[PDB]
């Protein structure tokens, strides 16, 4: 069988078709090639220490 | 998101659609095998409007090919992009056409509608949210007329809330080849007006004249003429697929172009047409584009609107331009011919700017107009229909399949009403 | 404290909202990442940004504005811009269907299931706000989506929050240029719906802005980028009082009280005097005198109204930069001695002055000048009635021949609402006529 | 644990199962010799539900072959997997059949029921605790109907606490080949309706139509038809043998399809059927599977339920799915045709999710249907009996055996009761 | 001391049970081996695990739960999983036959010979327990196995042990989605049996669980993994009081007394406010106010009920994390001043606050956020009766035409017990509006 996707066509295939490992979550076109240094740090703003 | 599914019908539209489709793939850069060679993000981004995607990077067209004669389809299937189209989408009947409107409208269509309506509702369930349908066919074409008139009635009740785009070609006024064609036209255009909302009017005689005019290459192929008309349909679709502050929806345009319900018949208009030396003899500037854009010689659809006046004019511009030049060029034509519009509506121009230039040139545009130049068209057929209805020539065939002169009476009577209606509101 | 919530409706009004927020991130120096350098301005969110940005302890400046539109093309593209990380994903209210330039379609068909979403944003923005002096609405009269949607939204925000101010900024329809002929339809619909709920509406027109570009800025081929920069500068200047201080500080509430003479008519005109190309300002000098002659020059206004065809009621002069009252109060006194300046005698004084020591800076990659002394001229004059007078003779024609009526009645509307607007417009003009009469 | 024992009867069930066990064995990956090639832990895990253990890693099929004629079994034992089949399980009669129901039900059965009963209980004692039994045969089969009717009666009192799965193929409506075939139908279905709890209905004409539609290969084998139905029986049995959050027990299912006792006849439904190009032209997505799952053309059992309505619907899904695409898809079809269900019961869907995909394709399913479409089936035969019982054709054979037309009187009376019963419940 | 016993009946109730212990072993840092590193936490089994695990001299944390099921596949499958060494094989009670969704078959046919073995586990776990506040029951109403078996055992544990609490948790049947039509049989069977023996029942619905995933978590296909992770966090949050401390400590005994107004009705609702996707909360801030606006927001509850269609009597918020009481009482006062929230006037106060300083942690390979300030909302309203009102018209038609009755009477039952429930459910419904009406 053919290759699942051309090397540059994965992102739009994932975006247009959410079945990127079954119907998976895709973000916008902007973040498709961006670096993602997000999963390590925290989310909450802070705790105001008096 | 909002998508479009295409209909390919009539032995003509069998030709146009492939030419239309191969242009779009060449516009988007997909190889004939179907494996898109990704080069432009935006054409990658907005290919979903017309295509679904199979496994392995294969954009399947959402088009429906229907006919009766196999050899046309076999030639189409053996074409450069037949592999891109589906045997599922290859639907046909088990009979020859004979170029009879009613045989496909009453006899042959009866056992073929069930198949296609199932197919078109299958693809309807495949897609989520639609703008509507577009149909490529002819009004003077026997198989396209019979099936097209049938399906447009059927598609109305199933989805009366979509876009019923129609793309038909007017047969040559000087000679129709088909001598029963004025019967075929009158029957079809009768059914068309009630069921349609948009109609593209194209005549081939202008296309030959344009070939002598700017193509200058004496002996073309009809496919080249298809390459011309497809560019007109490509540009009006570049609005939807491409970004830029242009308002693209046909409804966005339809309410802008259509003043009143019965106005369905419209003329295209295309931008720079260039000959052998003029490609490097042309100073491609917005003023000279608008000049050639508003040239009575650039007319290709029916005839010169010089004999009448202009109800609605709308031109979409494609390339790296600005609001101001199109604005000043817009005001020039108002000052140029102020008297040749109607006092009914001033500022009858609608403008949309596609910032995405085509592949092969940068400065381009497309024009859609609703002028008062269609009177000559149906009045021509009026003398045709009357003289042939005068002595009911070639009638024993249509009485054989089950038709009567009474259907003809109201069809032309409806035609006569639209003759007056175009007359009163301008004259 | 001192803050507001900006509203950006319409794919016309979405790029302009970007530019001002782009312009805004320049003067306060926001890096596109979302955080300052190692310098300390972050905290509980209380600094120059607190009036506009919500830079919580995460350090990321959150604009207190919502971008609403109905087509995903531009919004997703600006979500592919440079500051999209700053922009909240679903403050960028996107849509999937258009109104097709139809006011009622954008007012009835789709507005129902979207307003509930945006109202959630409004309350969840209102709760985190402290003072929220009012709202900044960016829209358009000839709105394909601007017209119908803004009109519906400005209803509930008025009925649910009728105690705060509402700022309306929109492009006025071009007098003789018409990109669409349904534009007179929705425009008059917007006016009759907004006259009784909107607090203060401010109109601008593109053609004169283009006319300015090649007169003094010397640009025969500008773009939105410069156009949105100028109005982006305009809103930036009026918000400088919120940003910085002066000898005295004025607020939109004072603007409301001191500009609108009587109810209904709340439609003044704004003009920025130091609009000059860069190299001109170099070998010339700017002072309060000549710039004030320019601001009261008839052709300086961006709206096609003729000052000596009308009469003046109010005037606001926001001196942003290094000025002293001495030359300030002298020049305006000469204007009071000027005879061509024909104000209405109902107001012996109609001048609202605002000084701000902060000089207006240039924008990198921009086309403005090096302004040390600036002003926005906010004023209302009787010369405006001709514009609606242009509209009605435009409007009365096709209504007699009921063009495009099938479209609007096809989606479920009738002519009574089209009827009501015309005597409403007639009411304004006769209202405009009577107030002009001494 | 809970296991399954199979019976193969009638010369069709000889060809039916022989494809069906090879389907099971190759899926589990056992060689033709019988030495299992250990590759999947889970298939080694739940093989005990159907196979017992011999010395050296050979898993004996726990099914018993019964017949009268040598040649049919001569093929299967000489077939690819006859070696794994047991000569002990090959019980047969020393006489021909004649395709006469009474001979196999009264004459030939008498001296063979003793042996088969002693056999089946021996494997019954070999294993611990069944779910029940399943049978491959034909209602239109001469020896299959004759033997099974006897055995189903005897097995009822022997073990009335298990599952009486029955898999019978309905003959071709247009031509039955056998001319006395309808007589066999009465004699079978009359006794079937009491003793059985589950019945599968299969027709070859649809299998032919399936071949023309999706196989598109013109000339198939009957083994291909055996392969198709084996895939159908395998899918429902994959539920029991394979993990995944699906509740698989037939009684867990049977209580979910059977609202009232007389409902024994059920129609199957299968998952993606593809053509020569569609394999690489198909995006294997949840909608198009379910769309193809609910296709009147993908129907294969007897006839189109469009003429009637749906009593219950139950489809089990095999692949790497989630609980929500199955959730949303039922809502789509529920809203699509809400009226074509019965107002007696809303929400008649009974879905199971098997996470262990097949070997060769990943995303699959199976559907079992009980609709109001069986009326035409026994209606069709009903006119035959009322006709051919008007003057008693072919009567002297059966009457010579000891048959009396009184038996026919109640058999038709019972079915005409079912005619109203199926009619009254829906109408 | 302060311990409890978890009960997991039916394979529907076991994969969720697997997840929570997977979650529970994380905050205690339990390695899949069953032992700690060289650090010192083992002893006579007395540390943070002593309330949850049983880490005796062997050093292996023995979970205080029984995973009982009647189909061996998954329970043997999980016996091939990751923590199967921790799990005791005969605490992983399996069954060889199912109930065919039939309540009575699982209640009569097979449960008799199994519950005694389960009782052996219960007493032999009871002896090693010291305080054992109560039982934690995970089940389902529409149980192919969960429904029938739980009913008989919850009777047997009630009769021998009628002096302690029993905490039951089950998925409520989806109002418009039903995998089968047997559930209206067994579910109403479970309701009438439980009410006179059940202590306090908590329900949830998976559709809204899915709905929130693509609302704020932005997940358009979650799985049981996430679904069990969500509810596992819920049961983790309510159990943090036993694990750690805070400003004040509360117990399930207080939960029962202060939540249930009157006998019979013991059906409050659970909700978690800080449910959000990964990238969202990074560039905003969450505080007591907006999460409190989020907590009581009508679309944030996992049960299809409109609070404006009912009235409130109880509301318990469990502030897990570091929060000061100042903004706490200030926010709830504003909530108290809110007019839309229509509490019954029978209760002037209806707010039970539980403060625990410990921040809720993430799960590795998870999808939740990493939050310090969190709250679990335990509340009851009379906007729940329509759920049973939905079920009764679902049931009444079917009982009239008596579908599937042959299945049930075939295995030895009759219609009298089915008759009992309809007026009992009528008894349940008339009680609801009478306490609803003032
Ligand atoms: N394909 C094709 N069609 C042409 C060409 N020139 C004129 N036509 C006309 O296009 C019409 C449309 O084709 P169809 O609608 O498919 O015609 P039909 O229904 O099969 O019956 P006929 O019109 O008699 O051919 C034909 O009737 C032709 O008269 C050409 O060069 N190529
Ligand atoms: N405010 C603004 N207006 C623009 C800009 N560019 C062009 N315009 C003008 O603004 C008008 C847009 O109005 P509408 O078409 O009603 O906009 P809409 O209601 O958001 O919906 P659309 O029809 O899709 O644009 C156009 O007619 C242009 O003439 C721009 O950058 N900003
Ligand atoms: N094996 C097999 N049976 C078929 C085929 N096509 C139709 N059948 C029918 O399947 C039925 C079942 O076979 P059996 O029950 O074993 O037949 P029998 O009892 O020996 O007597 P007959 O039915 O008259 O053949 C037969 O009656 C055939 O009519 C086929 O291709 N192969
Ligand atoms: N609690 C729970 N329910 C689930 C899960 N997955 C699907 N469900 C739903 O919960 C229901 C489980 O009820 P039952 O099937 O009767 O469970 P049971 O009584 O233990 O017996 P089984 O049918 O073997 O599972 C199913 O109908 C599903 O719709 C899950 O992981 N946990």
């Amino acid at each position: 069988p053919r290759l699942m996707t051309p090397p540059e066509a994965k992102k739009y295939f994932n975006f247009r078709y959410p079945p990127a490992g079954a119907e998976r979550v895709f973000y916008g076109r902007a973040n498709d090639p961006q670096i993602a240094p997000y999963l390590t740090h925290g989310l909450r703003s802070k705790i105001s220490i008096p | 998101m909002r998508e479009i599914v295409h209909l390919q019908a009539g032995q003509c539209g069998n030709q146009i659609g492939a030419k239309f489709w191969e242009v779009i793939s060449d516009e988007h850069g997909i190889d004939p095998t179907g494996t898109y060679h990704g080069d432009s993000d935006l054409q990658l981004e907005r290919i979903n409007v017309y295509y679904n995607e199979a496994t392995g990077g294969k954009y399947v067209p959402r088009a429906v090919l229907v006919d009766l004669e196999p050899g046309t389809m076999d030639s189409v299937r053996s074409g450069p992009f037949g592999q891109i189209f589906r045997p599922d989408n290859f639907v046909f009947g088990q009979s020859g056409a004979g170029n009879n409107w009613a045989k496909g409208h009453y006899t042959e269509g009866a056992e073929l509608v069930d198949s296609v309506l199932d197919v078109v509702r299958k693809e309807a369930e495949s897609c989520d949210c639609l703008q509507g349908f577009q149909l490529t066919h002819s009004l003077g074409g026997g198989t396209g007329s019979g099936m097209g008139t049938l399906l447009i009635s059927k598609i109305r009740e199933e989805y009366p809330d979509r876009i019923m785009n129609t793309f038909s070609v007017v047969p040559s006024p000087k000679v129709s080849d088909t001598v029963v064609e004025p019967y075929n036209a009158t029957l079809s255009v009768h059914q068309l007006v009630e069921n349609t909302d948009e109609t593209y009017c194209i005549d081939n005689e202008a296309l030959y004249d344009i070939c002598f005019r700017t193509l200058k290459l004496t002996t073309p192929t009809y496919g080249d003429l298809n390459h011309l008309v497809s560019a007109t349909m490509s540009g009006v679709t570049t609005c939807l697929r491409f970004p830029g502050q242009l308002n693209a929806d046909l409804r966005k345009l339809a309410v802008n172009m259509v003043p009143f319900p019965r106005l369905h018949f419209f003329m295209p208009g295309f931008a720079p047409l260039t000959s052998r030396g003029s490609q490097q003899y042309r100073a491609l500037t917005v003023p000279e584009l608008t000049q050639q854009m508003f040239d009575a010689k650039n007319m290709m659809a029916a005839c010169d609107p010089r004999h009448g006046r202009y109800l609605t004019v709308a031109a979409v511009f494609r390339g790296r331009m600005s609001m101001k030049e199109v604005d000043e060029q817009m005001l020039n034509v108002q000052n140029k011919n102020s008297s040749y519009f109607v006092e009914w509506i001033p500022n009858n121009v609608k403008t949309a700017v596609c910032d995405i230039p085509p592949r092969g040139l940068k400065m381009s545009a497309t024009f859609i107009g609703n002028s008062t130049a269609i009177q000559e068209l149906f009045k021509r057929i009026s003398e045709q229909f009357t003289a042939m209805f005068r002595r009911k020539a070639f009638l024993h065939w249509y009485t054989g399949e089950g038709m009567d002169e009474m259907e003809f009476t109201e069809a032309e009577s409806n035609m006569n009403d639209l003759v007056s209606e175009y007359q009163q509101y301008q004259d | 404290m001192r803050e507001c919530i900006s509203i950006h409706v319409g794919q016309a009004g979405v790029q302009i909202g970007n530019a001002c927020w782009e312009l805004y991130c320049l003067e306060h120096g926001i890096q596109p990442d979302g955080q300052m350098p190692s310098d300390k301005t972050i905290g509980g969110g209380d600094d120059s940004f607190n009036t506009f940005f919500s830079e919580t302890g995460a350090g990321k400046h959150v604009p207190r504005a919502v971008f609403v539109d109905l087509e995903p093309t531009v919004v997703d593209e600006v979500r592919t811009g440079t500051y999209r990380q700053l922009f909240h994903p679903e403050q960028l209210i996107t849509g999937k269907e258009d109104a097709a330039n139809n006011y009622a379609r954008g007012h009835y068909t789709i507005g129902k299931e979207i307003v509930d979403l945006v109202l959630d944003r409004i309350r969840k923005l209102a709760d985190l706000c402290t003072g929220l002096q009012g709202f900044l609405i960016f829209h358009s009269f000839g709105g394909g989506t601007g017209s119908g949607f803004a009109s519906l939204l400005m209803e509930r925000l008025s009925v649910d929050y009728g105690k705060k101010s509402k700022l309306e900024f929109a492009i006025y329809p071009a007098p003789q240029v018409s990109t669409a002929v349904v534009e007179p339809y929705n425009s008059i619909l917007t006016t009759h719906t907004t006259l009784e709920h909107s607090d203060c509406a401010f109109m601008v027109d593109n053609e004169a802005i283009y006319d300015i570009c090649r007169r003094n800025l010397d640009i025969e081929r500008p773009t939105y980028t410069n156009l949105n920069r100028l109005i982006g500068q305009i809103v930036s200047s009026i918000t400088a009082s919120l940003r910085f201080d002066g000898a005295l500080n004025v607020d939109l509430t004072e603007f409301q009280t001191n500009l609108v003479p009587y109810p209904r008519i709340h439609f003044p005109l704004a003009t920025y005097a130091p609009v000059i190309s860069a190299e001109k300002a170099y070998h010339e000098q700017l002072s309060v005198a000549e710039i004030t002659n320019a601001c009261f020059e008839p052709a300086n206004q961006m709206v096609k109204c003729d000052p000596r065809h009308g009469k003046y009621m109010a005037c606001c002069m926001l001196y942003r930069g290094d000025v002293v009252p001495k030359d300030v109060n002298a020049a305006i006194a000469t204007i009071k001695t000027k005879r061509t300046i024909q104000f209405v005698d109902w107001c012996p004084t109609g001048f609202k002055v605002g000084i701000n020591y902060q000089p207006p800076t240039v924008v990198p990659g921009g086309d403005l000048a090096k302004v040390q002394r600036a002003v926005c001229m906010l004023s209302n004059t009787t010369a405006i009635a001709e514009a609606w007078a242009r509209l009605d003779h435009k409007f009365d024609l096709m209504y007699a021949k009921r063009a495009f009526v099938h479209w609007y009645v096809g989606e479920g509307m009738e002519e009574g609402e089209f009827s009501e607007a015309r005597e409403d417009l007639a009411a304004l003009e006769k209202d405009y006529e009577e107030v002009g009469v001494d």
